[PDB]
């Protein structure tokens, strides 16, 4: 339920081939850049970071929580069906 | 019996043949009419009470049958049954002994009463007689704490009750005769034992202290 | 317009009338500790960890169900508010079994994270612990009721979200056994999401049981293709394979729920 | 004007003149006492009169709430919102020490139901939903016959007491609990639900049951309403001190020679009630070690503080306790105060509904640590530890049972502290 | 008629059958006003 992760921007890459080591069943990987993510407060700096080294670039807009119209008396109604069946 | 999960036993199973006698449908329809339509879940309490006064317990079959006759999901029936005290899901031995054990009663030594029906009847707390007459449980206050340690037998309680008073109460009880409920001593309902103090002069007439039109 | 004015530990903020204290806190960025309230799952008010003291209060208000009005300074970091959180959490944690090494919730458990942020650093318990008998409601989600803290988040989820009335809290006192009382099964098409709403390891996925731990699971963002709904989901990958699938936050498509087939 | 010598309640001063059921408890004796008279007039006078009469009456919360009922009955007195208004009488009486309403329900139910209808006019309700206790089966049938003789006579029902008023009164016999004693868990018991204290707001006033406005009152509080509205609220308010206006059916029990639920003049020192009306206590004033003042939730009071204090709401509050339901329980030196509240706190654990964690977890934790206290299996710092958690569950609970559990142990800690230390000293000494 | 001091007139509490509360319950339906309607007869409807 905590949200102290939905507040920054990251710099994740595309995953590449991950094969098992013949001896010990590792995850030998030839992608040097796979295990690297940056942290950006806002977004246009994150993109401003993106083009200055010229990486293939796309974004995703922040899925902001819509305001949930909460209530407690709705669970005890007279006509509306929001009467809770257990408490 | 201290088991809030239901074991599917061959006797108490959803296949157990529970139903209502012709009078009950008049009784349970009297339950539903007492409340406004739209919210008739209120009847889950007295309908389950009706089964208490017919089967002597609440088999899982009774709760399941209550579900559709109440137009409620079966679990809401279980929740009502499992919480409240004498909604017993387990067979009981004819007469249910509810000895009042809470502090005001034990202060006048409910343990003497508890020891009295313990040794005389010969079964431990929460158990039943070998041939199903008595079941003693150490209940708390039912609402008569002023009197001596209480015993609530089935539906009729016995107050102002002494350990010597308890053995004679169950003396006739095992013979089938029910004793008079209420305070067992000379106290009738709530007057002091050493003579009544209040309620001396006749009550005032019908209507007093008129405030003009009133 | 009609947005009533109110303070939050100092700074003031306008807010729609009828809004509860919790929903007024995050307007500035306050995630007040909660354990029985989900923003899209009714309002319970039983965990009492949302308890925050209002200004000039004689008693701590339950931020979940208290509608706020004019001039109520939310005393978030107040001593009493932290005192209320400290006491109420130790009560939750009191009967909690010592299963963190063996519980899959370890590493992503709200009970663990809360105790790190808003919690003590030792124990004052010197008694035994409650032992709730386990249940069985399907092969898709495990049931360990000793770890439960009776947040009742499941029974609301079944009642409204899943539309099925098969969860409840039988018993009394310390003996709040949340389950089905009778032997029953729970395979609603959204019954798989019952895992995520559970703040503890009481409900966990049998297929994912004892397979991975949260810190190693690299996360990726993808879509559901089991159904034409195209639900947004996050795929867990560790050491080069997939273990479990979680629904993503998308109010339009899936909210935070996915079908059992997808999970 | 101010009769500081409060006491010696007269029979007319007892609004329940048949609370003992000595004379005809049925409808045939009710109108003889003064019931069912002039009621037609007071209903036709309008709701403001009962509100006006109860203002000078000053009848406070007699169910342990300790709130002036004149305000609460007028709290929700608003024009019709479409949703019908209802009434509820808190006939639970599950406290270990509450018996007066049990006597009232068994012997004086007609003035109770009349109180519902005269009150129902005040709050504009159309039906009463008194929650009679399930264990009270015999007295349940007692007010159903009281229900019977009143409905066909026009006193209650359609044209309630002949005033163009459709107020009714329904009965819900319980199935056993104390949590349903509090109104917020009481309502769910009627509302086809297991007893769970509802969170306020929404309050019972604006929306009580099935989503409609409802009023919750203690049995006597509505029962005294027609009596105070007939003879005069100021006469009722004469009894007791400021905001202690009125009398109370004191529930004398415990180590007392003649326990009796006596409707006696209220705001009176306990020395008078134990001796004059209860015929002394077991062993006298010397014998008694402490007394439960007015209820199990109210912390017990020892002889050191209860040597002079008057049994009134205000003096009880400053006595670090409450008068509550006037459930006075006497207890002597022979009984141990720890074993006394041991059974009391065990009963609290046997009741808690488990909704909010402080009551669900703390009370059981209280039971385990206090069980050690009976023998003495705790170090001296545990009393402070027990005090700490007692403050932790105080007020933090959804309902008042959680603090209702804090007060008795809190009072025991502050009063018999050396007793705990020496009992623990004997524990380690005998088990060295 | 004269005021009594040692007479209990509540013998009915002793002589109440098992269904006595139900016996009065089934038959006070005559004095019943039309119960309020919720716009529907159940909150799952
Ligand atoms: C645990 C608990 C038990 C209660 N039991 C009762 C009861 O048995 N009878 C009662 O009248 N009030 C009881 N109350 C008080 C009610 O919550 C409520 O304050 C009361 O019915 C108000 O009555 P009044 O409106 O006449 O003042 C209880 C409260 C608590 C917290
Ligand atoms: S649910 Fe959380 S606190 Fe409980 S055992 Fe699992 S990780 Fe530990
Ligand atoms: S099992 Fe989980 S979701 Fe269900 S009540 Fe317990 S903690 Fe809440
Ligand atoms: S204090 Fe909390 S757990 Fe106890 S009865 Fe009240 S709501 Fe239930
Ligand atoms: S003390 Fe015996 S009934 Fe409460
Ligand atoms: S959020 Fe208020 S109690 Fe869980
Ligand atoms: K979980």
């Amino acid at each position: 339920s905590g949200v102290n992760n939905t507040k920054k921007w990251k710099m994740e890459f595309d995953t590449r081939e991950r094969w098992e080591n013949p001896l010990m069943g590792w995850s030998s990987t030839a992608d040097p850049l796979s295990n690297l993510v940056l942290t950006f407060s806002t977004k246009e700096d994150a993109v401003a970071f993106a083009e200055k080294n010229g990486w293939s670039f796309d974004v995703e807009e922040r899925k902001v929580p819509k305001p949930k119209s909460k209530s407690y008396g709705a669970n005890f109604s007279w006509n509306k069906r929001t009467r809770v069946s257990t408490k | 019996g201290a088991l809030f999960v239901h074991r599917d036993t061959p006797e108490n199973n959803p296949d157990t043949p529970f139903d209502f006698t012709p009078e009950n449908y008049k009784r349970i329809e009297a339950i539903v009419k007492n409340y406004p339509e739209g919210h008739k879940a209120a009847a889950v309490l007295p309908v389950l009470d009706l089964a208490q006064r017919q089967n002597g317990w609440l088999p899982i079959s009774a709760m399941n049958k209550v579900a559709e006759i109440l137009q409620v999901p079966p679990m809401r029936v279980y929740e009502v049954a499992t919480f409240y005290t004498m909604y017993n899901r387990k067979p009981v031995g004819k007469y249910h002994i509810q000895v009042c054990t809470t502090t005001p009663c034990m202060l006048r030594n409910s343990d003497s009463i508890l020891e009295a029906i313990q040794k005389k009847l010969g079964i431990k707390v929460g158990e039943t007689t070998p041939d199903k007459l008595f079941t003693l449980i150490e209940v708390e206050c039912l609402g008569a704490c002023v009197n001596a340690p209480m015993v609530q037998i089935n539906d009729n309680y016995y107050e102002d009750l002494t350990p010597k008073d308890i053995e004679e109460i169950i003396d006739e009880l095992k013979a089938g005769k029910i004793p008079k409920p209420g305070p067992r001593s000379g106290r009738f309902s709530c007057e002091p034992a050493g003579g009544l103090t209040s309620l001396t002069e006749p009550p005032k007439g019908p209507g007093f202290g008129v405030q003009a039109g009133l | 317009s009609n947005l009533i004015e109110v303070f939050v530990d100092g700074q003031s903020v306008m807010v729609e009338p009828g809004t509860t204290v919790l929903q007024a806190c995050e307007k500035v960025g306050m995630q007040i500790p909660r354990f029985c309230y989900h923003e899209r799952l009714s309002v319970a008010g039983n965990c009492r960890m949302c308890l925050v003291e209002i200004e000039k209060a004689p008693k701590v208000v339950a931020a979940c169900a208290m509608p706020v009005m004019k001039g109520w300074n939310i005393l978030t970091n107040s001593e009493k508010s932290k005192k209320a959180r400290e006491g109420v959490m130790e009560f939750l944690l009191a009967n909690h079994p010592l299963d963190c090494p063996i519980c899959d919730q370890g590493g992503e458990c709200d009970l663990q994270d809360q105790s790190m942020m808003f919690g003590s650093d030792r124990s004052r318990f010197l008694e035994g612990k409650r032992a709730v008998e386990d249940k069985n409601i399907g092969p898709l989600v495990k049931t360990i009721m000793t770890r439960c803290i009776q947040c009742t988040r499941c029974i609301r989820f079944a009642s409204e979200i899943a539309g099925v009335d098969d969860l409840g809290t039988t018993g009394r006192g310390n003996d709040m056994q949340v389950g089905t009382y009778i032997e029953k099964m729970f395979m609603s098409e959204l019954s798989g999401n019952i895992i995520d709403i559970c703040p503890v390891g009481a409900l966990t996925s049998k297929p994912y049981a004892f397979t991975a731990r949260p810190w190693e699971t690299r996360k990726t963002e993808s879509i559901d293709v089991m159904d034409a709904v195209g639900s947004n989901i996050v795929v867990s990958t560790r050491t080069g394979e997939v273990m479990r699938i979680l629904p993503r936050m998308h109010e339009d498509i899936n909210e935070e729920w996915i079908s059992d087939k997808t999970r | 004007p101010k009769k500081t010598s409060f006491g010696s309640l007269k029979d007319e001063d007892r609004i329940f003149t048949n609370l003992y059921g000595r004379h005809d408890w049925r409808l045939k004796g009710a109108q003889s006492r003064g019931d069912w008279y002039k009621t037609k007039e007071i209903l036709l006078k309008g709701p403001d009169w009962i509100l006006g009469e109860v203002k000078t009456s000053g009848l406070r919360g007699r169910g342990g709430a300790g709130f002036p009922t004149g305000l609460k009955w007028s709290f929700m007195n608003k024009p019709s919102d479409g949703r019908p208004k209802y009434l509820v009488v808190n006939a639970d009486e599950g406290e270990p020490g509450t018996c007066k309403d049990r006597e009232i329900i068994r012997h004086d139910p007609h003035k109770l139901v009349e109180g519902c209808l005269v009150g129902g006019r005040a709050m504009g309700a159309r039906a009463a939903y008194i929650y009679i206790r399930g264990e009270f089966y015999n007295e349940a049938s007692n007010l159903q016959v009281a229900i019977r003789e009143a409905y066909e006579a026009g006193l209650i029902g359609k044209n309630a007491c002949g005033s163009g008023y459709d107020f009714d009164v329904f009965v819900v016999r319980g199935a056993g609990a104390y949590i349903c004693g509090e109104e917020t868990a009481l309502i769910e018991s009627i509302e086809g639900k297991q007893g769970k204290p509802r969170l306020k707001p929404p309050f019972p006033a604006d929306v009580g049951v099935f989503g409609c406005p409802t009023t919750v009152a203690n049995v006597e509080t509505v029962a005294v309403s027609p009596t105070i509205c007939r003879r005069g609220g100021a006469w009722f308010a004469s009894f007791g001190r400021e905001r202690n206006s009125g009398t109370k059916l004191f529930n004398i029990s415990g180590h007392v020679n003649h326990p009796c639920t006596v409707e006696e003049e209220m705001s009176v020192p306990l020395k008078e009630l134990i001796e004059k009306h209860a015929g002394g206590v077991i062993g006298g004033w010397d014998n008694l070690l402490a007394v439960i003042p007015g209820g199990s939730s109210t912390p017990l009071i020892p002889k050191s503080v209860c040597e002079t204090v008057l049994m009134d709401f205000d003096a009880l509050v400053q006595a670090q306790t409450g008068l509550g339901t006037a459930a006075v329980i006497v207890m002597d030196r022979s009984t141990d105060i720890v074993k006394a509240i041991a059974r009391l706190i065990e009963f609290y654990k046997h009741e808690s509904c488990g909704q909010c964690t402080p009551c669900r977890e703390g009370v059981d934790w209280m039971n385990k640590v206090m069980a050690r206290f009976v023998k003495g299996d705790a170090r001296p710092a545990e009393i402070d530890s027990l005090w700490e958690i007692s403050k932790q569950i105080e007020g933090h609970t959804i309902c008042a049972l959680g603090d209702g559990a804090a007060w008795p142990v809190q009072g025991l800690i502050r009063h018999f502290r050396p007793e705990l230390e020496e009992r623990m000293q004997q524990f380690a000494l005998q088990h060295q | 008629e004269p005021f009594d001091n040692s007479t209990y007139r509540n013998l009915q509490h002793h002589e109440y059958s098992t269904y006595t509360f139900l016996d009065l319950n089934v038959e006070l339906s005559k004095f019943r006003m039309p119960q309020p309607s919720s716009g529907r007869q159940s909150p799952r409807h």
